[PDB]
């Protein structure tokens, strides 16, 4: 899971 | 303190002030409702020290001024339990409140009105009125994207932003974002505030659906909403919400369109066989086609093939299926548009026919 | 094993067989359904070791006999998730079960059919058929009176008793009792059995409401119910149920009649101000009048006065209001009859228009 | 609370 910020 | 009011005209106010008053309270007086008779009006107040619910009921029958606090749920239950059209005669008699209607009699324990938490008055910095349906839409379109008990506390709320004639709601958990903009027909200053989860829930709860417009007033650390004769007040989250404008993909090269239902159903089925914790699904985009796959640690596999409208380069992107389904369920439109960059960059999802709401979902690996 | 079946023919059977199954099973195979193809029929079986639910689905389309076990929730969700009118092609391929419909493909893990729990064979001692509505009525009339996780296990079930042409249900928690008798139209031997709580719940759930009669078979240690293409089988509770006949007041001197709704609403309101743990209310019966009072440790008081039909001697009886409300809610009739003896003896509550169901509540000192 | 049996 990658983060938006 | 004394008043006589028709049941049907006490019910909604009690439901709106006592409804949010839930669970085992911190202070016993928090489990109580403040009742105040003054100037031909009965004020009912429920509080949790942070959020406040005040209803004003016009007294068209004889009354005596005064104030007391009564157990909220018991008082609501008594009034609700009374028959259709019942006249409710209320009177303070010592350290107990008397409730009489027909041949039904109740004596409730009281706590002094002076001990009831009085929230400090504050000055509204921004104010505007808008239809209930607009507030409902703004909240429902983004609410699911709010974080759940995240350490970045400012993400557990919803940003309310005013800019020109628009009111905007933003919600993010750091993985997915929801933004909804609605024109409000009043020129507003640029203001941005974070409403806590519980305040958001209450703002939704207070929307009856009817003709009554909603009047919002925002202060430096508080927000208040008026609907008819009800005033909801909540403290704001003191934090800096991330900039949604930065989060939005700049200029996506790839655009996919699909029937929302077919897309939703395919994802819902693939979700069954995805990892229970990580919910990872894989999307394989190709000319006018989408292939969705999912597998779990027990090596079970799901595969879905759909006809989509896609004219671009073939790519494989991983997503938490729950995040995708949440967007597709929040959309409630015929067709959706997915705007993609690459496998490691966020997707923007929106109604193919509307830009009012945008959903940004960060992929996986 | 292989089969092709319409989604519509598979949905209700999958839902029904997943009934005995809970969120976290004891054995992993208990989270699975046993699928068996044989003679143009697909049999689906779900178990929790105490009870089993078997559904039979006719196969018109080509099929190959065989058997396997698949995760119930995942398989049901896949079929449910598929579009209306979908054709579901299922095939066993190694230690995986393959599910295909349109461009949707699923591979589910299997557990061997030989490992699936076999409920012991038994021969039916008593068999009878009855309308579904009759079984629903018998259960609904008494179910609430069953004990909740009581140490005396025999009270956590429902007694099913056959006598002459009647089927009777009895449920008691030691404080209150419910007994319902319904004619069957078949002369039966005298049999008395205890069906466990979960078996009772399953018996209720299996009743679709429709035309299909229910076939009941009772053995010495098991009970079986057939409805359409479903067969529910449950172990019986091995214990001796108390005699309801001894519990019933012999010749109650005092008879009170009242409108069920007015009586229910008066008790519901008074209940608000009764002790949260003990739920004690007081009934003052007098000529054509009932006065209900409650009070709690906070010294709050409720009083209700009703016009009833009563001509006997004036008396004061205490009751757990929850027990009274449970009876009044189970009754669903216009008028009720309360049959009293004295303040320390049980009350019998009934429909004023029907003796088919009787409710016995022991008072409170 | 009294008992039935």
């Amino acid at each position: 899971q990658l983060d938006l910020f | 303190m004394k008043f006589t009011v028709e049941r049907e005209h006490l019910l909604k106010p009690l439901q709106q002030v006592s409804g949010p008053l839930g669970g085992r309270p911190t202070l016993p007086i928090l489990g109580n409702l403040l009742l105040q008779v003054a100037d031909g009006t009965l004020s009912l107040t429920g509080t949790d020290l942070e959020m406040e619910m005040v209803a004003r009921v016009a007294l068209v029958q004889p009354h005596e001024p005064g104030a007391t606090t009564v157990p909220a749920r018991k008082f609501f239950d008594i009034c609700r339990g009374l028959p259709e059209g019942a006249e409710i005669a209320v009177q303070l008699e010592g350290e107990r409140m008397l409730v009489r209607s027909g041949r039904s009699r109740f004596s409730l324990s009281t706590l002094p009105a002076a001990d009831f938490p009085n929230l400090d008055d504050w000055q509204s910095e921004v104010e505007f009125t808008l239809p209930q349906a607009t507030m409902k839409r703004l909240i429902e379109a983004t609410q699911f994207s709010m974080a759940h008990q995240d350490v970045r506390y400012y993400l557990n709320g919803m940003l309310f932003e005013t800019e020109g004639e628009e009111l905007r709601t933003v919600a993010t958990d750091g993985h997915r974002l929801a933004v909804c903009s609605m024109p409000i027909g009043q020129s507003l200053p640029s203001h941005s505030v974070i409403v806590p989860r519980k305040g958001v829930i209450e703002l939704m709860r207070m929307l009856d659906g009817g003709d009554n417009p909603l009047r919002v007033q925002i202060g430096s650390n508080n927000i208040r909403a008026h609907v008819g004769d009800f005033i909801f007040t909540s403290k704001l989250v003191d934090g800096r919400f991330p900039d949604y404008r930065r989060v939005l993909p700049k200029n996506p090269d790839k655009h996919l369109e699909a029937g929302c239902d077919l897309l939703k159903q395919a994802f819902a089925r693939a979700a069954i066989l995805s990892n229970e914790k990580f919910r990872g699904v894989r999307l394989y985009v190709s000319e006018n086609q989408l292939k969705i796959t999912a597998n779990n640690p027990e090596q079970e596999e799901a595969e879905e093939i759909l006809d989509v409208t896609y004219s671009g380069a073939e790519m494989e992107i991983g997503f938490n299926v729950s995040y995708v389904l949440d967007v597709l369920n929040a959309l409630k439109c015929e067709n959706v548009r997915m705007m993609l960059t690459d496998s490691v960059s966020s997707v923007q999802i929106e109604d193919a026919a509307s830009q009012s709401a945008a959903y940004v979902v960060m992929p996986m690996r």
